């Protein structure tokens, strides 16, 4: 039981001592990837029936 | 001992640290974005031939071939373009819960209530599919399996552990411990150096394949997690639970970003997946339906109704052309 | 109509033919789910019908194929795999009568209530098997049943005490279209596989009567 | 008068063709409804659709105009097409009884021997007997003076053909069904009759199940007998006792159309009442 408790403390310590960025930057980089690749999304922008392989 | 109070201290420190990093909600930053609008998708193909409930599927790397596993002890490989059947592999045990496709297209895997992951050689010199390797060592039912490459595979089971195997020898090289309950899902990163797992302890964990240690732990849900999926960027992932809600977590910010819930939905989520650009979040539900979500808005943009029973599996092609949904009524459906 | 694409449709038609044949013979067998405590006497019954995940045993008895699944070796959350057996014909449950003293019986009673109230098993019939009838006899001769059940009152005898426990198990059922076929296991007779055959025959007639509208 | 009669008979035809067709549709669409039981119900619905589209409209014509303005050749064709489908519809009702009887009393044959080949074999014998009943009076079995009044269209009244048609179309079917559905009743009662509050709830349920078992068999047999028996007594008595047996036209028309109404009533009894068909209909609409 003491061994298990020690393991838990050690793990939590490792997970606590990491570097975290601000949610603002994280949210901006998600929005930026989403915006940047919007032209290559067939489900987002319906594809001409000529280029659609599951109909023609 | 005093270790319980030391752990409590560290828990509280972590919560305080993440609160400091929170300065603005995803919603505020993405408010200006014009809505995506209504999405109308329509069944293009319907694949028939399974005589029992379908529990899993996985697309090929060429976006044309796919594999499905069903309770009638059959592993069928389809041709979604022409609805042709390419292979039909008979399983030794009909209690199968997961299936995979190698990134090369040379192997398939399956597993289930029998605590074994079985690998099948598709393209051989005799044209007949035979079981190449059976990997044993797990104590509970096998929940998920993903091909890391043509030689390595990552599995998760109900013994609260995940493992990395070496197919050529058959012994697990690394074991990932720390989860408290059954591990139900798994998702590999695009670079295949990290992966995430969702368990019944209502927690997701990030693992390092090479080192075999837990880097980060995410806990926002209120019940067991049934599905998990990386954002295409590789810096975020989405979770689906029995709480009838989905949640998006970010690795660098190390906290939850947005929640996808509706008061009209009370059924749990079985599977989730993203689109090619990451702008759409498709989730299967127990109310016989699949709901399209706007990942940057938390607003529904369409419904893929058409299945008579519970949608158990779901997958989007590598090139993003089509989405395939399988269900308990023994029917596959490609939507596009 | 290309040569290559015709070859593909031929291979597909051959595959569809074997799938149809396998599905015909896979509906002629009776599936059963074997439940109960790890130690409740399941070993003896399994032995009678064969004279670390799911153990399967199958047998033929009077032109009827039976498929028995034992899930005793699956030590996980039951809610995460119990829906795989939604379509079993009946459930076989084993209870140790002797283990009112060693309580094992309280655990068994709790398991019985859960499986008989699952949304997936609203209409599935249960074939109860009360094992170790004789050992129970010796036990109650000395130690009274009241140690397990304070509400029990009556003469401590083999007939009275056993009938009490049977009724306590039967009470849990709160549904029509569902019957509990109890049997105190006749020692090393084939009678044990004739209580499964008679119970299975009775739950096929009742299903057919419901379809016409006569039940 | 012509208007009223043409409207009421027209409504009957429209309703019959509607109902019958919806049953065939539901079976073809849904995959839940594709067992051997519903292959004998769908065949009965098809046979009663054929009755409703071919025979019923031309029988309504003859009622209104009170004359057969289509010639003698057309008369003999539509008489032979009236005896075929009506006889096929009565033997379909005994094929559903023989399937139910085999299902109830032999539960191992139900498991490992019941195939659609059986459904198909039964459907073929119903139509075979129809032809064997319908074909004789074209090739023989015809009194010389029968084809007389060019303004009438009546079946042959030969004493021998009367016995043949009546006994092979209605009387043998009736007895067969009574035997089989009495045996089914006995089997059902035997199955039904094999914590004081809990015990009383069991007794209540038993009594209610011994009432549903009588209502059902009452509905079926009462519908069949009340629809077809009055016609076939008249069709057997009149040919023999020619004189002193004048048949009122109104009562004859009533019994004839009451016999036709069984094609309307069959889909209601056999299809619209069971739960699965209702669920499929709700799913479709
Ligand atoms: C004095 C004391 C006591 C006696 C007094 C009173 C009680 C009894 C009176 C006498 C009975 C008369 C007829 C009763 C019918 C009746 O109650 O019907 C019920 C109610 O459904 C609807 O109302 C809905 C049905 C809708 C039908 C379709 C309508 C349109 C038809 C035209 C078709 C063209 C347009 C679509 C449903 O059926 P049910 O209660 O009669 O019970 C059974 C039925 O008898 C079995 O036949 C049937 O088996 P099946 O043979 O496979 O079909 C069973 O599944 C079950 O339904
Ligand atoms: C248009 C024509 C064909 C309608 C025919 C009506 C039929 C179906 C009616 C007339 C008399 C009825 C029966 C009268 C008496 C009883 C007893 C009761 O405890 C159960 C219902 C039962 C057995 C009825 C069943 C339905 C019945 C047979
Ligand atoms: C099954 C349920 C809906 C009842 C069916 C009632 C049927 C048999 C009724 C409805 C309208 C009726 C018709 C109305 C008008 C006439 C004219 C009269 O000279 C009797 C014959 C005839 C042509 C009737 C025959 C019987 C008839 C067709
Ligand atoms: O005779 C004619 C002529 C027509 C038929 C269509 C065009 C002209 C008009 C018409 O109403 N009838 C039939 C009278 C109604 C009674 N039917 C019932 C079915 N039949 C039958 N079935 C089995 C055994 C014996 N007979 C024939 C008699």
């Amino acid at each position: 039981s003491i061994a298990q408790a020690r393991k838990l403390v050690e793990q939590l310590k490792m997970e606590a001592n990491i570097d975290r960025i601000k949610v603002s930057k994280a949210a901006a980089d998600l929005m930026a990837y989403c915006e940047a690749h919007a032209k290559e999304d067939p489900l987002l922008t319906p594809v001409p029936a000529s280029e659609n392989p599951f109909r023609e | 001992d005093q270790l319980r109070q030391e752990a409590e201290q560290l828990k509280n420190q972590i919560r305080d640290a993440r609160k400091a990093c929170a300065d603005a909600t995803l919603s505020q930053i993405t408010n200006n974005i014009d809505p995506v609008g209504r999405i109308q998708m329509r069944t293009r193909r319907t694949l028939r031939g399974h005589l029992a409930k379908i529990y899993a599927m996985h697309w090929g790397t060429d976006s044309r071939l796919l594999v499905s596993a069903s309770q009638d002890g059959k592993l069928i490989i389809w041709d979604s373009y022409t609805t042709n059947k390419v292979h039909a592999i008979p399983l030794r045990s009909s209690w199968v819960m997961t299936c995979a496709y190698a990134p090369s297209g040379n192997y398939v895997a399956c597993g289930g209530l029998d605590n074994i992951c079985s690998i099948y050689n598709l393209k051989t010199r005799e044209g007949n599919v035979r079981v190449s390797r059976e990997l044993a060592g797990h104590t509970g039912y096998l929940s998920c399996c993903r091909f890391l490459d043509d030689n390595q595979i990552v599995t998760s089971s109900g013994d609260t552990t995940c493992a990395l195997w070496d197919i050529e020898t058959g012994q697990q090289t690394t074991t990932f411990t720390g989860h408290t309950g059954d591990v139900m899902s798994l998702s590999l990163a695009p670079d295949t150096r990290l992966f995430v797992s969702g368990a019944c302890d209502a927690s997701a964990k990030l693992w390092d394949v090479r080192e075999g240690m837990c880097r980060q732990t995410f806990t926002g849900h209120e019940s067991d997690i049934n599905a998990i999926c990386f954002f295409p960027n590789g810096n975020a992932f989405a979770t689906g639970s029995d709480d009838a809600t989905c949640r998006l977590f970010d690795l660098r910010a190390d906290q939850e970003l947005m929640t996808y819930s509706h008061d009209n939905i009370i059924c749990g989520i079985t599977s989730v997946s993203f689109s090619k650009s990451g702008r759409l979040l498709l989730a299967g539900y127990d109310d016989f339906n699949c709901n399209v979500w706007d990942a940057l808005k938390a607003d529904r943009a369409g419904v893929l109704a058409g299945h008579d029973n519970r949608v158990s599996c779901l997958g989007v092609t590598d090139d993003g052309m089509a989405v395939a949904t399988g269900s308990w009524d023994s029917f596959l459906k490609i939507w596009n | 109509l290309s040569a290559e694409e015709r070859a593909a449709l031929e291979r597909s038609k051959a595959i569809e033919k074997n799938l149809k044949e396998d599905g015909i013979s896979a509906a002629k067998d009776v599936k059963l789910l074997l439940l109960g405590a790890g130690e409740s006497g399941k070993s003896t019954i399994v032995k009678q019908m064969k004279i670390t995940g799911i153990v399967e045993t199958h047998f033929t008895f009077k032109n009827l194929h039976f498929r028995l699944f034992d899930v005793g070796g699956q030590r996980s959350e039951r809610k995460k795999w119990i829906h795989c057996f939604e379509d079993v014909t009946a459930i076989i449950f084993c209870v140790a009568l002797s283990g009112y003293d060693q309580n094992r019986m309280h655990e068994s009673l709790m398991l019985f209530d859960s499986i008989c109230n699952n949304k997936f098993f609203i209409d599935t019939s249960i074939i109860l098997f009360l094992n170790k009838k004789d050992l129970f006899g010796e036990k109650i001769k000395k130690s009274p049943l009241t140690i397990c059940f304070p509400e029990y009152t009556g003469p401590n005898t083999y007939e009275d005490a056993a009938a009490y426990i049977q009724a306590q198990f039967e009470s849990k059922n709160r549904s029509p279209n569902k019957e509990i076929y109890c049997h105190m296991t006749c020692a090393t007779d084939t009678n044990n596989i004739q209580v499964v055959f008679d119970a299975v025959t009775d739950i096929i007639i009742a299903n057919n009567l419901r379809g016409c509208g006569l039940y | 008068y012509q208007v009223i009669t043409s409207l009421l008979l027209g409504t009957l035809i429209f309703c019959a063709v509607l109902g019958n067709a919806c049953v065939v549709a539901a079976i073809a669409l849904e995959r839940s409804l594709q067992n051997v039981a519903n292959y004998l119900i769908g065949s009965l619905a098809v046979t009663d659709l054929m009755v409703s589209v071919l025979v019923l409209p031309m029988a309504a014509l003859y009622q209104v105009l009170n004359k057969w303005t289509l010639g003698q050749v057309t008369c003999d064709l539509f008489i032979a097409l009236d005896v075929l489908c009506c006889t096929s519809s009565i033997w379909h009702l005994c094929a559903i009884a023989l399937d139910r009887y085999w299902a109830i009393t032999d539960p191992i044959d139900y498991v490992n021997k019941r195939t659609p080949r059986r459904a198909a074999a039964l459907i073929s014998l119903t139509w075979l007997i129809g032809f064997l009943i319908s074909i004789p009076p074209m090739l023989g079995w015809r009194t010389p003076e029968d084809r007389s009044d060019p303004d009438a269209c009546t079946i042959s009244k030969d004493h021998g053909y009367t016995i043949y048609s009546t006994f092979g179309a209605f009387y043998i079917p009736l007895l067969l069904m009574l035997v089989l559905y009495g045996r089914i009743f006995r089997a059902a009662r035997f199955r039904i009759r094999k914590n004081e509050r809990n015990a009383e709830a069991k007794r209540k349920m038993a009594l209610a199940r011994e009432r549903k078992t009588v209502k059902t068999l009452g509905i079926i047999m009462g519908t069949f007998i009340l629809c077809w028996l009055p016609f076939f007594i008249v069709a057997l008595v009149l040919p023999f006792c020619e004189s002193s047996c004048h048949m009122p036209t109104l009562l004859g028309a009533i019994i004839n159309w009451l016999g036709y109404s069984n094609s309307l009533l069959n889909p209601v009894i056999y299809a619209y009442f069971n739960k699965d068909f209702q669920n499929a209909f709700k799913k479709i609409i």
